């Protein structure tokens, strides 16, 4: 089986610049098979190149294709605003065709810290039994970023799940959602609860925090 | 120009199986390969495997190997996917892709990469049941910043399967509003968050309604947030 590795996981640029994206073969992709595809959140990847060079009609010309053997590169000779997407490479020489992991292209912007806020679960919700603190990391950059929480203090592990949002289309920026999930009764047990972020745009950890009933 | 209409979303309970349908229009059906890709949740795209409906011949994917059948239907010019013994890693989005010729009908000369595609298929498999979301309300802070920015919203918490779609204000507010990837919640129901940044100032005096749609269980919550009077 051929082994497709696309290098780097992600790639940070501003637009205009010139992309470079590396696929990197296990083995020699016979007949350069080799194609290029671009996929955006909520749809079907793309066709961006076939036969390792080759550019369908209707593609930018702005996308290239180069490389031979197990060495594979996608060029974007000036990064648009609409290119900023995920990049699959596929071989197709043999039988049994594979994709590479992918590679990322993000918009690099200036470094900007998360606005930190809390929320303490809803009377509505404890009426189920079930107790849900939101911790909201509102519009920042990098991607990065560290959530723990504090329950009197005490450092909280496996009891919470973050998702993040796709990278703003305007300001270029993330936005992170972490739950912690108690029970009720866990959590009438305890009091303080705290939310402790730290990223790179913060010089110091920010702790965002309320009291239980208060 | 060639276009796949595939069919829709499917729940399935482990250890069943699902077969997902990939009709073609335009173009020739029968002279090129016609290969299946599936997709999990924030994952990459995985080659499952393909067929050339008129030569009868299917390559499948060693990891799918036993458990898979596709197949190709000349006479409806309809390809096929079949997955049996379903698991929960299974839940994904499967797409039908066709590879992209230079010409016409059986004479067009094949380029073997996937240039057409299908609009997808979400496949979820699991032992939840179809639940409508209960939607929280996630008040704003009562230490605002007075004169600044405050951010509210609505917690769309255990409900089975994807998706849901969350507006605000019936669509009137948009600025500032994320609305998170869901998660798979380990009780197997999903949930996410929808938040929205508003001035301090508004708080006292605009109304915020969220707008939780739920297609696959036929549910519809407007959910007003307003400050809790402590
Ligand atoms: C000179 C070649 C043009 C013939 C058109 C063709 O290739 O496609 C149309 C039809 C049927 O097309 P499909 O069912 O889509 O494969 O094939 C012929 O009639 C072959 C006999």
């Amino acid at each position: 089986e051929i082994v497709l590795t696309q290098s780097p996981g992600t790639q940070s640029l501003s637009p205009g610049e010139r992309a470079t994206l590396s696929c990197r073969a296990s083995q020699s992709v016979g007949n350069n098979k080799l194609a290029w595809y671009q996929q955006r959140p909520g749809q079907a990847p793309r066709l961006l190149i076939y036969g390792a060079s080759s550019r369908p009609s209707g593609v930018a010309d702005r996308f290239s294709g180069s490389g031979s053997g197990t060495d594979f590169t996608l060029t974007i000779s000036r990064l648009e605003p609409e290119d900023f997407a995920v990049y699959y490479c596929q071989q197709y020489g043999q039988s049994l065709s594979t994709f590479g992991q992918g590679t990322k292209v993000e918009v690099k912007r200036t470094v900007a810290a998360p606005s930190v806020f809390i929320f303490p679960p809803s009377d509505e919700q404890l009426k189920s039994g079930t107790a849900s603190v939101v911790c909201l990391l509102n519009n920042f950059y990098p991607r990065e970023a560290k959530v723990q929480w504090k329950v009197d203090n005490a450092l909280q592990s496996g009891n919470s799940q973050e998702s993040v949002t796709e990278q703003d289309s305007k300001d270029s920026t993330y936005s992170l959602s972490s739950t912690l999930t108690l029970s009720k009764a866990d959590y009438e047990k305890h009091k303080v609860y705290a939310c402790e972020v730290t990223h790179q745009g913060l010089s110091s950890p920010v702790t965002k925090s309320f009291n239980r009933g208060e | 120009q060639v276009q796949l209409v595939q069919s829709g979303a499917e729940v399935k309970r482990p250890g069943s199986s699902v077969t997902v349908s990939c009709k073609a229009s335009g173009g020739s059906f029968s002279t090129y390969a016609l290969s299946w890709v599936r997709q999990a949740p924030g994952r990459g795209l995985e080659w499952m495997g393909g067929v050339i409906p008129l030569l009868t011949i299917t390559n499948y994917a060693p990891r799918f190997q036993g458990r898979i059948t596709i197949t190709a239907d000349r006479s409806t010019s309809t390809a096929y996917l079949e997955l049996n013994s379903l698991r929960p890693e299974d839940t994904a989005v499967y797409y039908c892709a066709r590879e992209g010729t230079t010409g016409w009908g059986w004479l067009g000369k094949p380029i073997g990469a996937f240039a057409h595609w299908g609009q997808g298929t979400l496949v979820t498999v699991s032992s939840a049941s179809t639940k409508g979301p209960s939607v929280f309300p996630l008040a704003p802070s009562s230490k605002s910043t007075s004169g600044g920015t405050a951010a509210l919203g609505c917690l769309v918490k255990d409900y089975f399967p994807e998706p849901v779609t969350v507006s605000w204000n019936s669509g009137a507010l948009t600025s500032g509003v994320h609305t998170f990837p869901a998660v798979l919640q380990s009780s197997g129901l999903y949930s996410l968050s929808s938040v929205v940044t508003v001035p301090s100032s508004s708080l006292g005096t605009q109304t915020y309604i969220c707008n939780v749609n739920h297609k696959p269980s036929n549910t519809k919550v407007d959910k007003k947030v307003e400050p809790k009077s402590c």
